[PDB]
């Protein structure tokens, strides 16, 4: 851990310019994509992030962060890619990093944008259920 | 510039007010001459390419 | 003790609602709960569809019946409408695809009766659970 | 002879190779009337002929049921069955290079445009503009050489020949050819029911008009 | 029933379907849709039958007004932020319009067409049997214009079922693509600098072809003429001056030059996405010997 | 500026122009092989060549200058 100091009051009292940021994010239509990192990066210390497999299955993100000094390891649907389909690849990415936090006591958070998995005979053929199991 | 291209015309002077749906510009580029229309009336400032050259997607041809 | 799930399918009942998806969380907890403690069989003998495939998965051993059972998470018209591909529920998910191609099958049985026999087969070599020895 | 080189021209289309016009338009008939199934199109030309499939599940199949057939021997033919002219077109030969490139091989342009008017041609392949064809099997003396140079701006109507090919061009285009005469047929016209007016295995025939 | 009015055409928009495919023997090349698999999407978006036409947008800045009644679009390749009123909708999703409603297409993020699909299709008058529209020899409905009045064909009776697809972003910049080899790969003195060579798109790319530049590719024999021959979407010319050139979907129905490789229909559409200015690396889909 | 500049650490594997030699933008200028692949330089403006300060077979820098114009 490092040292932060945590502010005095509410939830609702210490809400940030940065936090009212987030109120405007999601775009009105349901199907309009938007870069899951502005949430990641507005919920972390100093919006600072270790990407972890940056360029493998990017339709899911996962990477450490800080909160209040506490390491985190998050885990996030990325709308940009696949509108954020779970496939084979995010399952098993997704799945290790969880697996290695959990190793090594990090807490885990999840941001969930998720509308199925990706369909198609591909996934199918290559074992969607029984990959996509590892997540579970 | 909606795309990248070769600026076969500049239509306008620096400066130069203009008015909305005049031409700014013409690129070579899908092999097909693509006209830059202006898209508001104003005032033609610091047009910042020159005829036969070559220009990339996005670049600014002129703010308005 | 073991568990046999004789799986059977068509997923969430549409109008309960999001009931359903917190029962196969539930379900999938208890399965993965279970796993390496007590011998989980499946035995997939219908269309099981959506949900109904990840506890299979979760299980130890999937025995599947050759013509009359099929797995998959999402069904042959979704896959037409976003991917093209026509493809009927047999190919797309049949026994014989999930053992040559996916991986995800056991044992492919030529009639239930088979599969039993298999199943029965199976609980001979294993113990009841981890904590005691083999037969 | 039974089939030719076969290449694979993508996943999507299979190639045959041929030594002379007459085995392309003999073997172009031949799979029209084999009517593989899967085919969705066939493409003779110069020396080949292209088969194009509904996708790449059906090239294995194909290729193999290449192997099958074979052509009527009766149908490899350099005149026509009938001696028939199917069309024939009426030209003015006002051609820009008749006498000096062509004429030179020998024939004088009188004598040029009376053979060209007096030989039946065959409506070879298809290609380059639609409706445009290329007429082959007319007078061997009248196979001047391409001319080594593009050209441009080519009249709509014009009528040309080179190496062993003659035909007409449909509309104003960067040809390549010398050119003899031309005519006011009508050489494509989407709206009329045939559009094109020349299609591959016809026969034609100019007449002279001057 | 319901039109649409063209308000903007951006730089171009097009009339497209399947094309009009075995017209070989009138010299008449398929065209129709660059990208089929997004034609084709949108069309299983809005549920018309692949066969209805769509409008193929290129460079987005499409604009167009719903008239006359209610309709179900969808928008689907190159991302553009589709919108109605100006509020954004989801490429690759369904969204249904009301009359009066205007429909907008921004700059693409990434790709080059955009396909616009609407429920019962573009009804235009078809030419030849297919509304495409072949840029080379101008055979289909003329490329639109501001105040272009589209009708909307009658629908089938199935219904959208499916609010969005999701589909794999398209590539920025390095198009990686798989070529089968030959069949004239023997013309050249070296023909696997094909496949080591990031090759460069050039302004020249249209419908008719993408002209590429790179390591020039040395004829065995370069004074050798070749009779021309068929030709199909995506086979790679090599013409004398030692530049590929990859034919688009309004290609000539023969060709004059050797083809070196064709493109895989497995990659062929992602063709219909490159822009100018972007790298393309191919490798052989299967072993080339002689 | 007017120079063509090398974008990568390579070897000249192919010198396409000459000095005098008018070019259009867009034309091919050099080949330079790195890392095993063969990459083109191209002019980026209208002109004719002139600085011309590299030939087949050197390995060059990064950012080195071509040519000029
Ligand atoms: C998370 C889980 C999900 O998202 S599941 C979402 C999709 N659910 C499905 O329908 C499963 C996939 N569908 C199929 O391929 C087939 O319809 C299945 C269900 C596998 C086999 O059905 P089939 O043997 O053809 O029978 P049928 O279509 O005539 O239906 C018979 C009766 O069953 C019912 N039924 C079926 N599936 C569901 C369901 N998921 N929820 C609620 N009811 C269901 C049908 O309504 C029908 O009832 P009835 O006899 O018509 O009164
Ligand atoms: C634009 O430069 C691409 C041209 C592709 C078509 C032309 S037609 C005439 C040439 N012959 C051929 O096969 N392709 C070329």
């Amino acid at each position: 851990l490092y040292p932060v100091a945590i502010p005095e009051g509410s939830i609702e009292e210490t809400l940030t310019d940065e936090d009212l940021e987030l109120d405007t994010l999601i775009p009105d239509s349901p199907n309009q994509p938007y870069d899951m990192h502005e949430v990641i990066t507005r919920i972390l210390d100093d919006d600072e992030f270790l990407e972890v497999q940056a360029g493998y299955a990017g339709n899911i993100v996962v990477g450490f962060g800080r909160v209040e000094g506490r390491p985190v390891g998050i885990v996030a649907n990325q709308p940009t890619q696949f509108a954020g389909c779970l496939d084979i690849n995010a399952s098993e990415k997704a799945a290790r990093f969880i697996r290695t936090c959990d190793c090594f006591n990090i807490p885990i958070v999840l941001l969930v944008d998720v509308p199925g998995f990706l369909p198609g005979t591909d996934q199918e053929y290559n074992g969607i259920i029984r990959r996509g199991a590892k997540l579970l | 510039a909606p795309m990248q291209g070769t600026v076969v015309k500049v239509a306008v002077e620096e400066g130069q007010e203009v008015s909305a749906g005049d031409l700014v510009v013409v690129l070579e580029a899908m092999k097909m001459e693509n006209p830059v229309t202006a898209h508001k009336d104003g005032t033609i400032t610091g047009l910042a390419v020159e005829a036969g050259a070559a220009i990339t997607q996005g670049t600014v041809i002129a703010e308005i | 003790r073991p568990l046999i799930g004789i799986n059977d399918g068509a997923g969430a009942r549409i109008q309960e609602g999001v009931v359903s998806l917190g029962l196969y969380s539930r379900i999938f907890h208890n399965n993965i709960k279970a796993s390496g403690v007590i011998p989980q069989i499946s035995l997939i003998m219908g269309a099981a569809a959506g949900g109904h495939v990840y506890s299979p998965a979760l299980t130890d051993f999937v025995v599947m019946v050759d013509q009359t059972s099929q797995m998959f998470i999402t069904g042959p018209d979704v896959i037409k409408t976003v991917t093209g591909e026509d493809v009927t529920m047999e190919e797309l998910g049949g026994a014989h695809t999930h053992m040559a191609k996916s991986g995800t099958a056991h044992y492919v049985a030529s009639g239930e009766q088979d599969a039993f026999d298999y199943v029965r087969d199976l609980l001979s070599y294993l113990p009841p659970n981890n904590y005691a020895d083999p037969p | 002879m039974t089939l030719g080189t076969v290449h694979n021209y993508g996943d999507q289309a299979l190639l045959l190779e041929f030594d002379s016009t007459a085995e392309v338009l003999a073997w172009t008939e031949t799979l029209r009337e084999a009517e593989l199934l899967g085919v969705v199109d066939i493409v003779p030309a110069a020396r080949t002929v292209l088969v194009k499939l509904a996708g790449p599940r059906y090239q294995a199949p194909t290729r193999q049921r290449l192997g099958k057939l074979r052509v009527r021997p009766e149908a490899i033919t350099h005149q026509p069955p009938g001696d028939r002219v199917d069309v024939t077109i009426d030209v003015v030969y006002d051609g820009a290079d008749l006498h000096e490139v062509a004429s030179l091989t020998g024939m004088t342009p009188a004598q040029v445009i009376a053979a060209h008017t007096g030989t039946p041609w065959r409506v070879g392949f298809c290609g380059f503009a639609p409706g445009f064809a290329y007429l082959v099997d007319g007078d061997a003396r009248l196979q001047v050489p391409r001319r080594a140079e593009p050209r441009t701006s080519v009249p709509a109507g014009a009528v040309a020949l080179a190496g062993e090919f003659s035909g007409v061009y449909p509309r104003q285009s960067p040809g390549g050819w010398q050119l003899i005469g031309h005519t006011d047929a009508v050489m494509f016209d989407v709206n009329r029911d045939k559009p094109a007016l020349l299609t591959p295995g016809m026969w034609v025939q100019f007449r002279a008009v001057g | 029933g319901t039109t649409l009015e063209v308000l903007r055409t951006g730089p171009l928009a097009l009339v497209e379907d399947l094309g009009r495919p075995g017209l070989a023997h009138m010299g008449v090349t398929r065209s129709g849709a660059a990208d089929r698999r997004s034609h084709t999407l949108a069309n299983r978006l809005v549920a018309n039958p692949g066969e209805s036409a769509t409008i193929e947008v290129t460079f987005g800045g499409f604009s167009a007004r719903v008239c006359g009644g209610d309709v179900a679009i969808a928008v689907t390749g190159a991302d553009t932020d589709p919108a109605v009123n100006g509020i954004p909708f989801g490429t690759n999703s369904i969204h249904h319009v009301h009359d009066g409603q205007v429909i907008s297409l921004g700059a693409p993020h990434s790709g080059l067409r955009s396909y616009l699909a609407v429920r019962g299709g573009i009804d235009v008058t078809p030419v030849l049997g297919s509304r495409s529209y072949d840029v080379m020899s101008a055979i289909g409905p003329s490329p639109l214009r501001p105040g272009d009045v589209l009708p909307v064909g009658e629908h089938t009776d199935e219904f959208p079922e499916l609010d969005q697809a999701p589909v794999a972003a398209i590539a920025e910049d390095v198009v990686e693509l798989q070529v089968v080899p030959g069949p004239r790969d023997d013309w050249f003195v070296d023909p696997d600098i094909l496949v080591r060579t990031n090759w460069l798109v050039t302004n020249r790319s249209d419908r008719v072809g993408m002209r590429l530049v790179g390591m020039p590719l040395e004829y065995r024999n370069p004074d050798r003429q070749l009779p021309s021959e068929g030709a199909t979407r995506g086979a790679i010319q090599v013409p004398p001056n030692g530049f590929p050139v990859i034919l688009g979907p309004d290609h000539p129905v023969t060709g004059g030059y050797p083809v070196i490789g064709v493109v895989t229909e497995e990659d062929i559409d992602k063709l219909g996405q490159v822009r100018p200015g972007q790298t393309v690396r191919l490798h052989w889909a299967y072993p080339r010997r002689p």
